[PDB]
């Protein structure tokens, strides 16, 4: 199912003008803010009682350029995203017992992030390319489940 | 549960949207059609292309009704009803695409309205099109 | 929505669990335990093994609040709105984990209750368990 | 994740006793019954319209042992469902467009026609490798939309 050429070009594109330090945590605070529960996994990591809270809180922000960094990653091994996400599938199903579930969830969130920081110029082709893509990285995170 | 602060942000969201509801309500499907292509078996006597006339016009029922819910928030299972019929009784829809096209009805929000589409209004949003959803979707029998 | 139909299966489906509610709850529990693995963490001051007389008490606890569910089947946002807050907002539980113990709850009634569980019987007690769980899933904020 | 050998046995024990010519027909019946938007799919079996309806349909009942067949086969290779669900992963994904999560409610649904059929020979350990085996049945026949 994975990216037809017309489809890696939109997404490189686009992914060059990414702000690497600021969309990560921009999506992991909107996991937070619109998926509630998904804050259990987070008790150490202080105020999280308020959307701006949860924003601006700096381990969001910190955890977050490195889930971006993990997407970077899977974004230049689409052929082997498995390999590729090994350690964090053992780490998020092994050690943290996530629910698979929520890696979709992430992804559409990224997804939503992506729309609103580029607009019109993330078209209806340029999301079809990215689902397939956090697909890809939901499916190869939830490796160590199937 | 829609709170009044979950009301109040998606009346303000949606209100931004003006006479660009019909247009919105297109994309959004395009969207779904394009990233999720197990819901075009739905629509065969419909082309799905970009620019469909079909599409378009059905953009605006289904903008009409969220526009109806949005108005009616606090009574959306009656108001919604015959709505909920249809695509549980007729279409038999499944239930899980429901959640496919609410996540691209929020992707054309955020692409359209960047000053609203804050992490608040974003949640607001969500819980809006989830009990959109759960309505129209209860009617299996 | 439940049918009448629905809520006459319901009532008389577990009408016949009598005397074993409370063990068919902690049957229960112990299915999720085993099959779905991700849902002990929600139980660490629990001990989860066979016999686990603190599986048995919650189980005690889980049946009283399905029997309340029952009684009240009308009116069940209201019935366990206290369950509702606790799951939400103190347990953060993840809302997929309620269609795993919503499907162990069904496999413990079909291992006991052989005459009962017939499939409009199981369909009504289906969605009488997604009815319970939209509730307590319903005040995440 | 796959069965310990305690799983093997308590999982082949049980499946040796199961009259092949009607568990897989109760379980796509009760799918139909249970999640009433899959009848979708079947609007060449005639009459659904009741659960006597179509617990009884001859072709569902038909239908039923092939579905049967295919978790039998399942069971018997267990280290590459994903080779013996390719054709079948390409029928439902490719051809029929049936949601994944589908998948995973007919094997839930088979779970609880076990449970019904055996009762208390139906333990929670032996339901725990059941629902080993219908996930990786599920996640196999997904396949292709992976
Ligand atoms: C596409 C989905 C996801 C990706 C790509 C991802 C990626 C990552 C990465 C790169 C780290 C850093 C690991 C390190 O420090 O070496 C991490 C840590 C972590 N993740 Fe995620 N993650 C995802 C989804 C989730 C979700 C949904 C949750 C919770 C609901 C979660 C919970 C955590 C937690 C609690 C840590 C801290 C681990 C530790 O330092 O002990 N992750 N993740
Ligand atoms: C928020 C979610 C949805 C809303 C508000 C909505 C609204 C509507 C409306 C207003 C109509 C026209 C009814 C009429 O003209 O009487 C309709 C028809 C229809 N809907 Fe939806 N719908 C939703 C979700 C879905 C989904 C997820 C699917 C399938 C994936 C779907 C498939 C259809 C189909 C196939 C028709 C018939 C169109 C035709 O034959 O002209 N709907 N919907
Ligand atoms: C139909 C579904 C459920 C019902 C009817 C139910 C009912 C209950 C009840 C009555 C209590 C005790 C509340 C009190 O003593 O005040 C409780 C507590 C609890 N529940 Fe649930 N529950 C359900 C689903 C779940 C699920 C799916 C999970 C996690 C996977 C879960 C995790 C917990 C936990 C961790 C506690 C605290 C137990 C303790 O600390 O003693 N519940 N639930
Ligand atoms: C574990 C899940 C499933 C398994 C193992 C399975 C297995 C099978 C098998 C063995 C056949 C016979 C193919 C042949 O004639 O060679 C079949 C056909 C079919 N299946 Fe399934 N199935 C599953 C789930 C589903 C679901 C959930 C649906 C619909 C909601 C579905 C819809 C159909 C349809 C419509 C056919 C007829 C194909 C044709 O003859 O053209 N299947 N399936």
């Amino acid at each position: 199912v994975h990216l037809t050429p017309e489809e890696k070009s939109a997404v490189t594109a686009l992914w060059g003008k990414v702000n690497v330090d600021e969309v990560g945590g921009e999506a992991l605070g909107r996991l937070l803010v619109v998926y509630p529960w998904t804050q259990r996994f987070f008790e150490s990591f202080g105020d999280l009682s308020t959307p701006d809270a949860v924003m601006g809180n700096p381990k969001v922000k910190a955890l977050g350029k490195k889930v971006l960094g993990a997407f970077s990653d899977g974004l230049a091994h689409l052929d082997n995203l498995k390999g590729t996400f090994a350690t964090l599938s053992e780490l998020h199903c092994d050690k943290l017992h996530v629910d698979p579930e929520n890696f979709r969830l992430l992804g559409n969130v990224l997804v939503c992030v992506l729309a609103h920081h580029f607009g019109k110029e993330f078209t209806p082709p340029v999301q079809a390319a990215y689902q397939k893509v956090v697909a890809g990285v939901a499916n190869a995170l939830a490796h160590k489940y199937h | 549960v829609l709170s009044p602060a979950d009301k109040t942000n998606v009346k303000a969201a949606w209100g931004k949207v003006g006479a660009h509801a019909g247009e919105y309500g297109a994309e959004a499907l395009e969207r779904m059609f394009l990233s999720f292509p197990t819901t075009k078996t739905y629509f065969p006597h419909f082309d799905l292309s970009h620019g469909s006339a079909q599409v378009k016009g059905h953009g605006k029922k289904v903008a009409d009704a969220l526009t109806n819910a949005v108005a009616h928030v606090d009574d959306m299972p009656n108001a919604l009803s015959a709505l909920s019929d249809l695509h549980a009784h007729k279409l038999r829809v499944d239930p899980v695409n429901f959640k496919l096209l609410s996540h691209c009805l929020l992707v054309t929000l955020a692409a359209h309205l960047p000053a609203e589409f804050t992490p608040a209004v974003h949640a607001s949003l969500d819980k809006f099109l989830a009990s959109v959803s759960t309505v129209l979707t209860s009617k299996y029998r």
